[PDB]
């Protein structure tokens, strides 16, 4: 919704699970898909797991297809990415972005800026 | 200015060319109703009658809806043709030469995504005129109203009664009511079925 | 040079679907006039009155706005039809088949923001026209306009007395002047208010 | 929403300028038809034939495909004139200023690529009225429908029977049927053999 | 290729909203001149000659400007409606329903940047005919030339002398001389003076 | 897909502003010619000759060339108006309102470049008709065409012979003959020679 | 208004306030939505704040919302960025950048070029 | 189709062979043509080889032209890279592009988002 | 004119002046803007200052308002950016970009490609 | 000619000359402008020469202008760059990209991507 905010980011251990929390302000959360992405520290900017604005629709990158998950939830207007087993090409810093009405896909044409992201270390 | 963000802001992803529901399984209903403000001509030797009407559309989008806090002092946008989707009905028993008779206006959108199309025209439809009772024969003119590419399945075309508020009374016909029908027929082109609106405009010439 | 670099900068943002108001939550005051040049024909048998009629629109944009001093020599700029925000003003009871019978010309716009919009056209209006009395009838025939997307809550249309010295004697015709009023109506589409400026062409057939 | 990925989905690379064959070396099979609805005017004098006319033109694009359980809920897609590739069928024997005297409307897609598209139109095209047996005369007008820029080597024009389900008895004429024929000719303009088909309209005056 | 060169080199920053010239502070003088072909109709009815003619409408762009060393081989190019500006001359007293009734052609640009803009067109304009003198009439038809937007700050409206060497005698009226005046008229619109010509085909019934 | 990477090369750097010859010193050879299908109508009174024809311009571009072994299939391409260069051909002396009454089709080019164009069109001509012979006057109706903005400078207009094979015979005129010529002219707007081609239809009252 | 500085750089502690200005010239500064952007020499330039040319809609970046104010004042042609305690993260050059008749957003297409910022230092 | 996936990356000797694998994922494999991409550590992404969507049309990079066979297979929805003897300037990590309707050409504004490549090293 | 190659750089000590040349070959030097740009040996390519194709309009940025001059000479063919004292941080390669009939504006979207620019050094 | 692919590079000593080839493939090449780039070890992509389709217009940069020499032969469909006496500064790896009938102009948009280039050292 507008603007999207990351949170939950920190250090884990290889293997270990961690919940990623993206919360709306400035608009409806229900009427925008909500995009994940990943930045290495010296990597460009990659996809990495999308949800529609109505949820039927998820997206997911293929190293994260088995492993991670994408969840809405409009009543706190919070977007959810859990992580199961997390491996050393997980850490990075992760952008939460909004897409007005958005299918769930990888195109980034169809989304918005990033905020301010949230580093996680494994 | 809040009118310049919610105009970027809804085009944002927007394509008109996608009937814009919300499940993609159901039909899109679409309310559709007349305001008859004229009778113009009444063509016994060409069999042709024309009118003048401004046609109602109402319907859902669900893709254009804000926040009026949000937005303040913005309840409405407007669309042109072509920026927006917009149902295909057309007159299928037009006589005139461009078929499509009707002048494209402004989509009016509201906050809740209630999409209002009031396009006004000069419609040429085909009627028989029977002259067999002369004096006192009363006509039956039917306009078939339609979408031309949207079967039942897609676009659940609904009747709204006609509005003769604004109609401004003829010298050599009067005007008895313009009842309308919605019926759903089956054509050779196609195995959807396609709803239509049929309003009989009913005259009768004056003494 | 000033008047490509003012272009650049004004077309900066600029969208054209928005009402260019400063603040949302207050109408647009729009003046509009007639320039009546000649009465074409007045068809006793269609109930059509065909007249030569230059519109004037004036409104302000806030958003075409520059100082002379920054762009010297250039004090008004030009915009063509689909570049700029204009008001949809229509002929109500217009018996054209395309209805909008004007012609699309420039917008003025000067350095304080103001717009102004002068299409011609010849308007093809609905007139009931009496021969009872024949030889001295006088005749009223009611030209409407209105915008047709934009309800008084949006768009305030102001009326301003039609020009006249433009106009060239009829043959058959004796003109005996244009007065103009503004009316606020209901329609049965929207609960918007709608005004509207009526202007009567009242003409007397010559002897 | 499937609709939009899609529609997204579907105009990735697409060319309307190219048509839609898997070969390149072999024709695209474009089947054409009639729907008759009215004889609306034969005029004895001016050699003319007024029909309104629905034409059905059906094909296969091979570029408009996708897998509905990919794309729950959507089976059809609906593109507008100048977005796909569409056959040119034109009027030869044409009596219309403007040629093409057919009213563009969306082309319908289904889910394995099947393209089909259904112009109405007030049809214009030149006719022999012969006047000889007066009350009897039994007259044949021929209606030549064929692609423009494309021979028999590019496009390959079939024929289907016409339909007259939906057709309105005349008052001047009956209708005895519309045979048509498919014929490929030969033009000076190029070596390129066109394919044509004509229907015979084949009215006869009544009592 | 040169010609290729030259015409990406030219639209560089080009607007074809800005008037090409090199202050912005004098006016840009435009040529303008007529060609009169024949008197198609003269319409005493209607109140309406109709004549085929050719515009001539002469300027200099300073925009549009190349050394032939540097491009050797184009000493013109020729610029489409809509790619280069062009001056608004409109025909005042027009009694054609879309007004504009001339058809635009291409304007052709010469190395030091005089472009040359020649429209045909049938224009229907308003002339008040005579009949007191039946056979021996003297009848004064006025045509009326200038910009719509552009007053003599903007665009000095020159004269030049009718073409008549292209004229081909009328049947029923004989053409003694079209002359041309140039004026200055003030309109209720603004304080911006307009230029305008005004060509008089003075044409007598001929025995 | 051979025809569609075909398609997005030949669009690669093309100008349709650009004259397509590779020397920009030479002008280009244009071929035209004529193909009369039948005579709608000789007005008389209007003095305006109504014809079907179908033109042909055949070109060189230089500019769409490939070789067929590296896109197998792809003979032939089809460019729509605008998308690719085309000559301006007018017809000088038209009756018709809207001056051009040619139906814009395909541009068709082979491997070679050889660019080839057959629109139709209802022809307005004016023709002086002498009523002095009523029943065995033979009627000599001129058609002049030619390049609007290109002079024999740039556009070398060649002449063919027009095509009668399709032609059907006229219920009130035989067709004697239509020989056509090449000239070149000189007109007061520029000293660049315009050549022309002109058809004399050269009609005949039947009995 | 067409060109606009930013000024009052400078080094502070963490924790400290710092206000920055932006001057406009060449042009009527009533006309334009002011952004501001840090540049963070090792990253790529960010969103920080806008207010929009009536003054009356501000967007934020997440990391500054409760702690940067923004102000317009046509008096002096000024926009005001008001800092307050500061953190190393805020460490950057900020640039000013106009936007005709600007909403006060957060998108880059909408705003003009920036011009040469100002280094500030925590 | 939609989502290409590369694998069979991997260490391998100067003059060795090698053979890259494409799976498709989410679409019809036959509807798209397959466009095969290079990166290096310190370089630009690069074309490499391509196919078209019925595998009529096949285009190669210069120093691959001769070494490099590109193949597709409907049966499995794969697109196969056979690499002949590899040279250290082969060191890269390679990418899937789909291309709906591709023509098998080189061109990149033709193809999709490459997918997450998989590394080989010579 | 077409192209626009930049001369006259050189090593000059801070306080110094320094007079850039910019002549003009491939066409008609009256009917282009000049506009003068700042690579810098790490940093991004900048707007300087710019002369519109009469001369009378001129553009500078901010840090070189008060010492830099640019001028105009239609008979060699040529454009003068005048340079009063300079500083450490007018360091750079400048290079000399064309704008057809151009405004004197700094917009990047009105200029052509640069030349190759000359280095100056304080 | 849809590909071109140039050849000849290698190392020189300052002063000497070098040819550079560019062979077409894929294509005809007499309907193709042949444009050389230099893209150097940490500088952009810059333009050198050019020559269009009939071979009669040229251009080239300012530092090679009096240098470099530019020719085509239809026979053998290749494209010849002629290098004069070598500096320094023309150490640089060497790309020739195509142009569909171009006019042998400096401008990027015109031509099509390079191939993979020869160094040339000095
Ligand atoms: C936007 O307009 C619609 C239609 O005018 C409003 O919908 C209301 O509820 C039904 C839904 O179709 C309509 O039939 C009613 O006529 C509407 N009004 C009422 C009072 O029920 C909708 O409420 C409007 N939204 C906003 C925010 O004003
Ligand atoms: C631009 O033109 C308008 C209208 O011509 C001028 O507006 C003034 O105020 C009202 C409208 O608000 C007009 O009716 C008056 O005629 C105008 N006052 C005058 C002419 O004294 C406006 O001043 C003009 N702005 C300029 C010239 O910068
Ligand atoms: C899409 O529509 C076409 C035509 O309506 C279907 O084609 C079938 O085969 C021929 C046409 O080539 C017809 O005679 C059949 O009646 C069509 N239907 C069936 C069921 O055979 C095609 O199957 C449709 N594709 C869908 C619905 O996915
Ligand atoms: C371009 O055309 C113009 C007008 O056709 C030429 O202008 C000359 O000066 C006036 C018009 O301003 C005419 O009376 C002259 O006859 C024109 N020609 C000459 C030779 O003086 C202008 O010279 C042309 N430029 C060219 C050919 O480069
Ligand atoms: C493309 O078409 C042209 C013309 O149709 C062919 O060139 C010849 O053109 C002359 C006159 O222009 C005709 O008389 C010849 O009949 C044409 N053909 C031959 C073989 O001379 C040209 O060959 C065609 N290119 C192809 C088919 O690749
Ligand atoms: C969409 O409609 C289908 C049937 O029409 C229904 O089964 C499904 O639940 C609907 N989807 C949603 C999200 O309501
Ligand atoms: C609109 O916004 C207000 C406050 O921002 C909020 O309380 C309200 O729930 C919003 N409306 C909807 C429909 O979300
Ligand atoms: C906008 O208009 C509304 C009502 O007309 C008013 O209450 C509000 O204060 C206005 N806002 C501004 C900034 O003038
Ligand atoms: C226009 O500019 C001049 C000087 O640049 C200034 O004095 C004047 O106040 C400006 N006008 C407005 C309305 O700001
Ligand atoms: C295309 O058609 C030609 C002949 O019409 C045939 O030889 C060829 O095999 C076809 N191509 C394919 C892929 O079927
Ligand atoms: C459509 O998708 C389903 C499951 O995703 C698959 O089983 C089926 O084969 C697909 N259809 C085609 C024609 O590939
Ligand atoms: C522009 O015109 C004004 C007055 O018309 C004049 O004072 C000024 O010198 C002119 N500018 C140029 C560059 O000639
Ligand atoms: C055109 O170019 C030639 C040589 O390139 C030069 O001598 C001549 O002065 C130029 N013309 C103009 C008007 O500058
Ligand atoms: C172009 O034509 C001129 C004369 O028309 C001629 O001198 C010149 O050689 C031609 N150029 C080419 C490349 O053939
Ligand atoms: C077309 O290509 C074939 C083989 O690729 C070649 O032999 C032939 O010369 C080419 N044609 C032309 C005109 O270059």
């Amino acid at each position: 919704a507008v603007q999207l905010q990351a949170s939950g980011g920190g250090l884990v251990q290889a293997g270990d699970s961690l919940r990623l929390s993206c919360a709306a302000s400035g608009g409806t959360f229900s009427h925008y898909a909500v995009g994940w992405f990943r930045q290495a520290p010296g990597k460009e900017r990659e996809f990495v797991a999308a949800i529609s604005w109505s949820g039927r629709s998820t997206s997911f990158a293929n190293s994260v297809k088995g492993r991670f998950t994408i969840s809405r939830d409009s009543a706190k207007n919070t977007a959810y990415l859990q992580m199961n087993n997390l491996k050393p090409e997980d850490t990075a810093v992760y952008c939460c972005a909004p897409a007005r009405f958005g299918t769930g896909s990888a195109a980034r044409d169809e989304y918005d800026d990033c905020g301010q992201g949230t580093q996680v270390t494994v | 200015e809040f009118q310049r963000k919610l105009y970027k802001e809804l085009v944002k992803n927007y394509n008109p060319l996608e009937r814009p529901v919300a499940n993609d399984s159901q039909p899109l209903t679409v309310y559709f109703s007349l305001s008859l403000l004229q009778i113009m001509d009444v063509d016994e030797k060409n069999q042709v009658l024309t009118t003048n009407i401004w046609l109602q559309m109402s319907w859902t989008d669900h893709y254009l809806q804000w926040n009026v806090s949000e937005y303040p002092g913005v309840k409405t946008v407007r669309f042109p043709d072509g920026q927006i989707w917009k149902p295909d009905i057309l007159l299928y028993n037009s006589a005139d030469e461009r078929f499509d008779a009707t002048f494209h206006t402004n989509v009016l959108v509201n906050s809740s995504g209630h999409c209002q199309y009031l396009p006004p025209g000069i419609f040429k439809s085909s009627c028989y005129i029977d002259v067999r009772w002369f004096p006192f024969d009363v006509q039956h003119c039917k306009l078939k109203f339609g979408s031309w590419s949207y079967g039942g399945w897609s676009l659940d075309l609904q009747m709204q009664e006609a509005d003769i508020s604004g109609y401004i009374p003829n010298g050599e016909w009067d005007l008895v009511g313009i009842p309308g029908k919605r019926s759903e027929r089956f054509y050779e082109c196609c195995k959807e079925p396609y709803p239509d609106v049929t309003f009989t405009v009913t005259m009768r010439r004056r003494t």
